[PDB]
């Protein structure tokens, strides 16, 4: 179906302007609506029909839509604007109409210094292997802002199946931690030369690799 | 004031069905359609379908056609969503949302939302964990620091508490939050960072406690 593309995250210092884009083929021909969602709450409509603020939404929220990109702008951002933001359009769906949401952008308001992630990757243990199972454990700690993307590769090719990744949660020292797990069979583990866990954070990546040897 | 208040949160087994409700108040119930939107834990919003509260006309997501049924009860101002043949992929918070009209040429935004109800699809009521050692990569002769730990695999429900050396070791201990896997079971890791020189001289044992299954596991972690 019609697809919407949002960046996973946006980091912004207090008072700066936050820009969240929503890409779609000729999305300028559609009405785009924007929803804000804080944790454990329901979404809130903050921009409707490309650029209209519903009643009660601060004037620092604004939106535009042109060509292949719609944009939600949060001017003079405040700490309380930290949330996930979702774009949305209606589509005719070849006589089967639908709504589609973008994947959502986590907007972090920078209230503490940037911290690069520590990545620890463990291969499957002999005990787990000797029990006909295999798990690669990728542990990600002491990073801020709390948004990462984890990609796995078998040798060189990406692997999506068997991957479970947590949502980053705050540590005791107020930084963030997360973990990603790759499940596979002992044979796929043995069949490849190596496996890699790649962690993307604030535009940079830390990649660790392990091998059956 | 417009309010949507949901009910019907529940815990289910794979293959079962579930029915949730959305009670509208503060406006003319039949003047506005109702959409349904779900959110799996940690994931984004996924539109499910819409219903005309006046005549019962629906538009469903193609991926759900045949499996979902939405209804309206105009005598109580309530919308209902039934989802059959549940899998662990259906574990999610389910939201209802007011959407004036939806059609083949236009669709309104969702201006008021219910609070969401959690539906947990799980294959077990209780299940103890499998504990495996995460042996340190560094060696006793290595220098600097070493990370070793324990993998606590495939348990249900949360939580698992982990200590080290019966609680005598707390510096450098990090027990990570659990992940909900597509199997419906939880997994977590706990890792302790220790001086590399201690690998040949100090014994390291993780004390895993899963109270829901009445299970304790003291697993010894040996360098490889």
């Amino acid at each position: 179906s019609y697809e919407l593309t949002q960046p996973p995250s946006v980091s912004v210092a207090p008072g700066q302007r936050a820009t969240i884009t929503c890409g779609g083929h000729n999305i300028g021909a559609k009405n785009v609506h924007w929803y804000q969602q804080k944790p454990g709450q329901a979404p809130v409509l903050v921009i409707q029909y490309d650029s209209d603020r519903p009643s009660g939404i601060p004037e620092r929220f604004s939106g535009s839509n042109s060509g292949s990109t719609a944009t939600l702008t949060i001017s003079r951002v405040e700490a309380g604007d930290e949330a996930d933001y979702y774009c949305q359009v209606w589509d005719s769906g070849r006589g089967h109409p639908l709504y589609v949401f973008g994947g959502g952008t986590k907007v972090t308001v920078l209230t503490q210094p940037k911290a690069n992630p520590t990545v620890t990757l463990f291969p499957p243990s002999s005990e787990e292997l000797q029990a006909n199972k295999a798990t690669l454990v990728c542990l990600i700690s002491d990073f801020y802002p709390g948004a990462v993307t984890v990609a796995w590769k078998a040798d060189s090719s990406p692997v999506k199946a068997g991957v479970e990744t947590t949502t980053p949660s705050k540590q005791s020292n107020n930084k963030y931690a997360a973990s990603s797990y790759l499940s596979l069979t002992p044979e796929q583990w043995k069949s490849h030369r190596s496996y890699s866990c790649q962690v993307t954070h604030e535009g940079s990546t830390v990649e660790k690799t392990v091998a059956p040897t | 004031e417009v309010q949507l208040v949901q009910s019907g949160a529940d815990v289910k087994k794979p293959g079962a069905s579930v029915k949730v409700s959305c009670k509208a108040s503060g406006y003319t119930f039949i003047h506005f359609g109702i959409s349904w939107v779900r959110q799996a834990p940690g994931q984004g919003l996924e539109w499910m379908g819409w219903i005309d509260t006046n005549n019962g006309n629906t538009n469903y997501a193609q991926s759900l056609q045949g499996r979902v049924t939405m209804t309206t009860d105009t005598s109580t101002g309530t919308a209902y969503m039934e989802l059959r043949s549940l899998s662990t992929d259906d574990t999610a918070v389910y939201f209802c949302a007011r959407a004036l009209e939806m059609g083949h040429r236009s669709g309104f935004p969702f201006d008021y939302w219910g609070q969401g109800v959690l539906v947990t699809v799980s294959p077990a009521s209780t299940k103890g964990p499998s504990v495996f050692p995460l042996a340190p990569s560094s060696k006793s002769t290595s220098g600097g620091t070493a990370a070793l730990g324990c993998l606590v695999k495939d348990y249900f429900p949360e939580p698992v508490t982990v200590s080290w050396n019966s609680g005598a070791l707390t510096s450098g201990v990090h027990t990570f939050p659990a992940v909900l896997q597509s199997s419906g079971l939880y997994s977590l890791s706990s890792v302790v960072t220790v001086p590399s020189s201690s690998l040949g001289t100090q014994t390291y044992i993780c004390n895993v406690n899963h109270k829901p299954s009445n299970t304790k596991v003291d697993k010894r972690v040996e360098p490889k």
